[PDB]
RNA sequence: UUCCGUUAACGAACGAGACCUCAGCCUGCUAACUAGCUAUGCGGAGCCAUCCCUCCGCAGCUAGCUUCUUAGAGGGACUAUG
């Protein structure tokens, strides 16, 4: 049973958040950048804390992942969500309906509108 | 023409992190590694071409045994055979390759040692560390100064020194100096001040590079961008653009080539035009996770042979056609 | 009741874990005549005998001695890699 506990798992996290440029996917690398970052009560715990954080870093280099904020995939997935195409895509020109569509346009007194026509 | 495979050397069990060649002993190849050995080759040149051409290009002679951590990087004796290193233990050493035994020992980096260099006289001695300081020696391991400390210290930087060259100009000694603080600073052996700070690159740099006549300062890094400088005053000429990661970076003796090893391959540019011209792929494809990187390079005297050392201990050789 | 996650709950407190002791690795560091190993000298005993060779004794300003012993500082394992 090697399931990692609270604190290993949420200091992992947590220091992804912060420092993500100086980590990498080396255990042993990351083992002396996690000692020059934070103030932990013994080598086990260092230990433990790197191991998680390694392959937390290997699935983030892979694709996306849960509550951890990374700032340079935040604003990515920002730069291209207010995304625009040439022009927009819902046309008023050929939107065809059916016999009851043109009975309620007839309510309304909008009979003639441009761009309809049945099916 | 081009770069041509010849065979790969399996010989460390971790991963390789420096080989260094001689000038004037020149068939013995030293490589070190995460294993606390130190090896040296042998070379015939053999290519056993009798049992689907037998790889192997040589026959390890000689393992340094005796860091108590990771070695870093190493260097040869320019005269001689005497070599140094530099490891994770906070030590320096030098052996002497002809009995297999270490001879002095620089005590005194508070942590860990990332890059070592020889000099000229072979009495100028650097040292870099992740102390976030570097120290020259003397040839018999004793200090003579150490620069270092935060700003009202000096002008050390504030994160790892990560590599460390001389400049080869003899009436001008100097010393290059990357940084995990993303900045290359030029420093004297003069006074131990900096000529000029370099201020590149935008990700933690694991490179630094002088020409073999030392003019400009390549170095390179995190971001994949290669940046190459002006080692008179300190002047960005060109950006090139590798992709990936960069650990490894050299000079071509007397050809003006640069290589770097970028996480998928090797890659060579020209200097003469300013675009690369020569990829360096592992032999053996197979499908195993990401593969093995390569992460050090050094090319002989003549350079007529390019070797590289990848992280799984293998290091596959690279020769010239005519 | 370790965690992922689900979710009228959200945020926390103990217990588990972490932690401390001992044992396991270190020809790397610090050393050690209240621990020793090595070499050299003298002493004995064998012997192709004169030296060499082997086995013990003994004394030191022998050690570019600390492998073995002791005990400190650290390193090492994290399921790290496939």
């Amino acid at each position: 049973g090697r399931v990692r506990t609270k604190t290993v798992k949420k200091t992992s996290r947590q220091v992804i958040e912060k420092y993500y440029s100086r980590m990498t996917l080396d255990f042993h690398t990351n083992k002396k950048v996690l000692e020059e970052v934070s103030i932990l009560q013994s080598k086990r715990l260092r230990n433990k804390v790197a191991g998680f954080t390694t392959h937390l870093m290997r699935r983030i280099q892979r694709g996306p992942v849960r509550g951890i904020s990374l700032k340079l995939q935040e604003e990515e997935r920002e730069r291209r969500m207010d995304f625009v195409p040439e022009k927009s895509a819902l046309e008023v020109d050929e939107i065809r309906v059916d016999k009851e569509t043109m009975d309620m346009l007839a309510f309304l007194g909008m009979a003639d509108l441009p761009g309809v026509e049945r099916a | 023409e081009s770069l041509v495979y010849a065979g790969v050397m399996r010989g460390h069990n971790d991963v390789v992190t420096a080989i260094a060649t001689p000038i004037d002993n020149s068939p013995f190849i030293v490589s070190s590694s995460r294993d606390k050995s130190l090896l040296v080759w042998d070379l015939t040149n053999p290519i056993q071409a009798t049992q689907d051409s037998s790889s192997e290009y040589g026959v390890p002679f000689r393992r340094l045994t005796g860091h108590g951590h990771f070695v870093q990087d190493v260097v040869l004796s320019s005269d001689g055979q005497f070599a140094l290193s530099g490891s994770w233990d906070g030590e320096l050493r030098l052996w002497d390759l002809s009995t297999g035994v270490t001879t002095r020992r620089f005590v005194g980096h508070e942590k860990d040692v990332l890059s070592v260099a020889f000099s000229i006289d072979n009495r100028q001695i650097v040292s870099a560390s992740r102390d976030r300081t570097i120290k020259l020696w003397n040839t018999l391991g004793e200090c003579k100064y150490t620069i270092g400390g935060d700003l009202g210290g000096g002008e050390g930087h504030t994160g790892w020194v990560s590599c460390v060259r001389f400049s080869p100009n003899n009436f001008a000694p100097t010393i290059v100096s990357g940084s995990w603080d993303r900045s290359v600073k030029v420093w004297n052996l003069t006074n131990c001040k900096l000529r000029c700070t370099l201020d590149g690159h935008g990700g933690y740099v694991s490179a630094v590079a002088v020409s073999p006549d030392g003019s400009l300062c390549a170095s390179g890094g995190k971001d994949g961008v290669t940046l190459l400088w002006d080692l008179t005053e300190g002047k960005r000429l060109y950006s090139l653009d590798a992709g990936s990661i960069i650990n490894s970076l050299c000079f071509s003796p007397n050809r003006y080539w640069l290589c770097a090893a970028t996480q998928d391959s090797i890659k060579i540019w020209d200097l003469e035009s300013k675009h690369i011209v020569q990829d360096l792929r592992p032999e053996v494809p197979v499908s195993t996770k990401q593969m093995l990187y390569c992460t050090c390079l050094s090319w002989s005297a003549d350079g007529s042979t390019l070797y590289a050392g990848y992280t799984d201990g293998t290091i596959r050789i690279y020769k010239i056609s005519g």
